[PDB]
RNA sequence: UUGACCUCAAAUCAGGUAGGACUACGCGCUGAACUUAAGCAUAUCAAUAAGCGCAGGAAAAGAAAAUAACCAUGAUUCCCUCAGUAACGGCGAGUGAAGCGGGAAAAGCUCAAAUUUGAAAUCUGGCAACAUUUCUUUUGUUGUCCGAGUUGUAAUUUCAAGAAGCUGCUUUGAGUGUAGACGAUCGGUCUAAGUUCCUUGGAACAGGACGUCAGAGAGGGUGAGAACCCCGUCUUUGGUCGAUUGGAUAUGCCAUAUAAAGCGCUUUCGAAGAGUCGAGUUGUUUGGGAAUGCAGCUCUAAAUGGGUGGUAAAUUUCAUCUAAAGCUAAAUAUUGGCGAGAGACCGAUAGCGAACAAGUAGAGUGAUCGAAAGAUGAAAAGAACUUUGAAAAGAGAGUUAAAUAGUACGUGAAAUUGCUGAAAGGGAAGCAUUGGAAAUCAGUCUUA
RNA sequence: UUUCAAUGGCCCGUCUUGAAACACGGACCAAGGAGUCUAGCAUCUAUGCGAGUGUUUGGGUGAAAAACCCAUCCGCGAAA
RNA sequence: GUAGAGAUUCUGACGUGCAAAUCGAUCUUCAAAUUUGGGUAUAGGGGCGAAAGACUAAUCGAACCAUCUAGUAGCUGGUUCC
RNA sequence: CAGAUCUUGGUGGAAGUAGCAAAUAUUCAAAUGAGAACUUUGAAGACUGAAGUGGGGAAAGGUUCCAUGUGAACAGCAGUU
RNA sequence: AAAACUUUCAGCAACGGAUCUCUUGGCUCUCGCAUCGAUGAAGAACGCAGCGAAAUGCGAUACGUAAUGUGAAUUGCAGAAUUCCGUGAAUCAUCGAAUCUUUGAACGCACAUUGCGCCUUUGGGUUCUACCAAAGGCAUGCCUGUUUGAGUGUCAUU
């Protein structure tokens, strides 16, 4: 929101007629450029916009938590359909199975480099190479606003019991790591578009 | 990515910590890399640039050139190095500044000082 | 003015409503802050528990008296019944309310049933170590910070 | 560059004609300014002027700790010996005169201190 | 006028002061944004006012 | 005449303290009008702005002269809910709480009224010792003299009781070292991997190969988009070597418990705050309506008395609380100040008035008012030299990737202007349709 | 694209019964510039549940103002 | 009648002026209720006034400054693409 | 955004136009200079005419004083002043 | 009916500073903290650098001294240097010792007057009963105490 008093803390008042001046409020004295031009309008310099942006706006906007779960079990449902992957855009032309299941051992992993090559064996690194050839520089003022870079999004690991695996594969550009108990639609639908590939750890599977 | 709440990764505030840092922050600020010998002799992968240091260009118009670090002009991140000058219109010489990041130091200027840097940050001299 | 369709309207913003707008854009803020304040009270006056014992009350309404809640304290009564000294009530945690009392050996049983379960199941610490004293633990090594709604909650 | 610690192991006379002298180079350093001098004359002056600030110095702080010991265990001292946090801590309550307690507290908190306590599972 | 007091001579002393170009090696600065004087003064244009 | 005491003065008396600023939030006082009522006077705006006084890191409020009418609850504060409700209103415009319930946080108490009377047991100050330290800066203890004090300082008691008695069990430092352990704390210190080749370029930080690190692929810098050149980032709520604190411990020493206290039953007594409650009246306030609070004035109690039980009054019962004296953390607020982090924000006519030498320059006697203004390039390498001119400069040259970047500097729009080329023009011009003329141009074919 | 010929063509915006008006505003150009936000209410639509419904006052949890989970109240509805 | 103090007439000059009140000529007064410097008091529903609603810093039938205030508007003007 | 006697900025036609006409008035030679109606010197001619266009101060100004130097800008022409 | 002039179009040069890109700035939200002053605050004046007018810093110890840390600058020029077998460069950071002019609540009385005083101690010189200088002081209300008083206030002694 723009400050509660930009625009008004100048002293200004309207002329009247008969100056052949538009009536508008202006800024009395002299002896400055300042002084004699209009003030206390949307359409001057310097002065207060139309309706002034305010904190008291509704950012944060209420939704049933019955339909937030629809949406989760519907964004759940998408990520084991492989058409719909491949629609949403992961590489898994060639992945071994949709739902990908994977052992426990992998909640126990210590490096990246093991997290690595765990997803070159279950093929799903073309992802992840996706992710890294599509690192940009943002478009526009983002930049500007601490929203340097932009990428796509990678495949998402989701564990039971966190021992490695989050530190393993944090560092790994566009893999997200979320618990199976706390599913976000955020991840699990970015963008609003479903099917996200969604590797699974065994014991978060049966938790489901 | 940053997971500690007291470093900034605001690219507004990392840019005024750079540009407004003092002369001893500027120090550290200036870090060149050591040559393939020195890094392996010393265990050190890098240290501050320092005068009489002897450092070799490796980036830019002067690639490949070799001179003494006649003086580290710190205010204005630039390294004045020898035999590294400019012609000017008039046929004085001007030195020419290169950045800390594009030389390498091929031989320290050994001080006790420097030399309890080299064994503080686990180098051994 | 007045000429569609539904209630008459009755927002009450005529005065300056919009200097005293409160918004709770804090509220996970404040949220956090308690949470430290309460771990860091738990952690300060461990082993004791974090919340004292309260006696189960009933509303007073017609509304809500079929209903059973918690109290302030355990009256004087409640206390002489239970063998608990009114000095020593405060120092091993059980909240002492002087206002109330006991209309009704129906309320008074309970209260005191209440504090006979927490005696039993009280660990207390000797003032010196090594010498336990009347009301006093002699082994105090199983002691752990646990919760009174899970030892004892109103039912 | 005289160096502040070697004047601390001067006598106060000696430090006063010390003093003295480098007002006098001080002065004929200035007359050179005036009169057209030298860079090397010019940078002199900065250093006689922070030599004659550090003598300055350690000449104050023989005489403050001189007031220090003379003053030491006595119930009043000089204002500027006494502390100067701010003005409202020199106004607090003491940590004594905040611990005072009746006899009736005494007496209380002698005998029903708060136990340390615990519940079992 | 001819008859003055102290604190004025003061004030015009300092005005005087004030009031003169900047010395040229300034310029030479790195980073230098002073180009000319911005606080100019002629006695006949702009009153000290004081 | 000396003295004593009371009262009142004086001192550059010994030692202290108050003012002023900040004022976002906090406690009061004082106090509008614009405005709404489609006019307007009650009302509303609004118990608001301005004015005034006084605090803190919070303040205020706070352990019931509180609700309720229940199977009763139990200091205060805040949140949700009660509830746009009961009520108040030219019953019009409009305004408008509280009990319960759920939660956050929880902590209780201190005096006055009592004969210590077998002992003013209390306290300030001087002086002299010792001692202690965020501290030679702090804070005290002991001794002793003067004084304060019986017109009352201690112990004792606070209504939840208690005091006097009575027997009979249980309980106890306002301590001071030491040692190590276990925590916390601001802070000095330590940190993985390419600058390897080819092309482009003024510069590789780009593209292409070949690799490496990753608990680090945040962000910034560096001659163009850098995880691997540099600072950093992760490891870290940690290693380290220096510090400050916390609660226990492990001990040593001083501790005169003859004492002090909790509990138990008493045929017992039981002190409880006055020009104050209350009443009338007048202003002002409230949702408070035959008065909700507050204030002025008049009248002014009481002792199972006095408050409150939301329609005046009289009488009678029933509950409830115990006023006119006092303290008290946490949950709560925070357009100020200090320090951090961010952001679906603004991007130099925008965002603060101020991205800059901005509350500046300037204006007014004054109170006050108050601007405009960012960008050469990677690096000044800011144009040597010759030549024309009195000079400013020009033309050569030179610097650069570039002067179509020369400080009158990124990009360089439109208005407007000069030159060149083309065409038109007899008192407007511009425009639409249709074609000629001149200029200009593409499809199409070329092939299958 | 320019220009000529023939034909047609008043200066726009505005309030107004009626404007080319001897009614108003407009010399030109660039950038700025006017139905927004919030507390409600009413129809209509979409979504989730459905005699129920509403997680977000708070608590738990999450290294992280998000997401996720949860108790007791309560609001509206189930009776006028 | 001059210095000084005024300001009648020309309804002269000028009237985007030398000038947000001036210039020229004429004219009134000129030893006092005269003209004036500095010091000093009176302040806005107030001052002050040989009185004109005059004067109170080019502001006077209620000055000026900042606020409440983005006062209000059945009235005027504008209100942006196909 | 085409309008709001809109806001700020830039710019036009009018236009090389109105105008630079109160206070009597200048002229010659030389020097200076790239450059002289305007600077300096000399000669002449006039004016203020002691209630001055003289010599001073008070209030107000503040360095405008003095010497030296001067590329512009300023001295509504010029400038060596 | 040619040129000029007027108008349109295009290229180029002007005028102007729009557009695009940026941004050590602003705005907003969140988190943490409690810290002004008679021991002289906030604010003001005037000074201080080898070469300074402003901004920033500082106070005659004056772009600062001591102390601690880092470890070789500063830089526009001059200038030094610190050897590099360190007590040490620096417009460095940090900061527990000091300095802190004239003021200002502002305190001896004043103040469009570097105005007018008083008290104590000390010192100075070709000059000593003079003159001068230095240091430390002198506000108001109030509180506890001290000392000195006042009173046809209450009384004893007599």
């Amino acid at each position: 929101a723009v400050s509660e008093k930009a625009g008004h803390q100048t002293s200004a008042e309207s002329w009247g007629t008969g100056r052949a001046l538009a009536r508008i409020p202006r800024v009395g004295g002299g002896g400055t450029h300042r002084s004699g031009q209009a003030a206390f309008g949307n359409m001057c310099r310097s002065g207060r916009m139309f309706a002034p942006t305010k904190t008291w706006r509704k950012w944060h906007v209420k939704v049933n938590q019955n339909e937030k779960r629809y949406a989760i079990a519907s964004a759940v449902a998408a990520s084991g359909v492989p058409s719909l992957l491949l629609a949403r855009g992961h590489r898994i032309e060639e992945i071994p199975e949709v739902p990908l299941v994977v052992d426990d051992a992998v909640q126990s992993f210590q490096k990246t480099k093991e997290a690595v090559a765990l997803l070159k064996e279950i093929k799903a690194y073309r992802d992840v190479i996706k992710v890294a050839n599509s690192r940009k520089l943002r478009a526009g003022k983002g930049k500007l606003r601490n929203r340097r870079h932009v990428q796509r999004r990678g495949p998402l690991v989701v564990f039971n019991e966190d021992t490695g695996i989050v530190k393993a594969f944090r560092n790994i550009p566009g893999v997200e790591i979320v618990n199976v108990r706390r599913l976000n639609l955020l991840q699990l639908a970015p963008g609003g578009h479903l099917g996200r590939f969604v590797i699974w750890t065994k014991s978060a599977f049966g938790l489901l | 990515m940053k997971f500690s709440r007291d470093v900034t990764s605001s690219r507004r505030k990392q840019r005024k910590a750079h540009f407004g840092a003092p002369s001893s922050v500027r120090r550290v600020l200036m870090s060149a890399p050591l040559s393939k010998e020195l890094r392996e002799q010393y265990k050190i992968r890098s240290l501050p640039v320092r005068r009489d240091d002897q450092i070799t260009v490796i980036r830019g118009s002067n690639k490949g050139r070799e001179g003494k670090i006649t003086s580290v002009y710190r205010k204005k991140f630039l390294l004045l190095i020898e035999r590294v000058t400019r012609e000017k219109a008039n046929g004085a010489s001007a030195p020419v500044g290169i950045d800390a990041s594009k030389v390498v130091i091929t031989k320290l200027h050994l001080d006790k000082d420097r030399k309890d840097l080299i064994v503080r940050k686990g180098g051994k001299v | 003015a007045i000429h569609v369709k539904g209630q008459l309207p009755n927002a009450h913003f005529h005065k300056d409503w919009q200097r005293y707008v409160k918004t709770w854009f804090n509220q996970p803020g404040r949220k956090l802050r308690r949470r430290q304040a309460r771990q860091t009270k738990a952690a300060k006056i461990a082993p004791r528990p974090v919340e004292a014992i309260r006696p189960a009350v009933k509303p007073p309404t017609i509304r809500y008296n079929m209903k059973v809640r918690a109290g302030r304290g355990f009256t004087l009564e409640e206390l002489k019944a239970a063998g608990v000294s009114r000095r020593v009530a405060s120092t091993i945690g059980i909240p002492v309310d002087h206002r109330r009392r006991n209309r009704s050996e129906e309320s008074l049983q309970r209260n005191v049933e209440r504090i006979k379960v927490y005696l039993a199941h009280l660990i207390v610490f000797p003032r010196k170590a090594g010498q336990p004293k009347k009301g006093d633990a002699t082994d105090v090594s199983g002691a752990e910070q646990t919760d009174v709604a899970a030892v004892l909650p109103i039912t | 560059a005289l160096k502040t610690f070697e004047l601390r192991k001067q006598s106060q006379e000696n430090l006063a004609e010390q003093l003295q002298e480098l007002r006098q180079e001080l002065a004929s350093l200035r007359v050179q300014k005036i009169a057209g001098g030298s860079g090397s004359k010019l940078s002199k002056i900065k250093t006689t002027r922070k030599d004659i600030a550090r003598i300055l110095t350690v000449i104050n702080e023989s005489n403050r700790l001189a007031a220090r010991e003379a003053y030491k265990n006595k119930k009043y001292i000089p204002l500027d010996l006494r502390q100067k946090k701010t003005r409202a801590i020199r106004r607090a309550l003491t940590p004594y005169e905040q611990s005072r307690k009746t006899l009736k507290q005494i007496k209380k908190e002698r005998y029903f201190p708060l136990r340390k306590y615990a519940l079992k599972a | 006028p001819s008859h003055k007091s102290f604190r004025t001579k003061q004030k015009l002393a300092k005005a005087a002061r004030q009031n003169r170009p900047i010395p040229q090696w300034i310029r030479l600065r790195t980073g230098n944004t002073v180009h000319y004087n911005m606080k100019r003064r002629h006695w006949r244009r702009t009153k000290l006012n004081i």
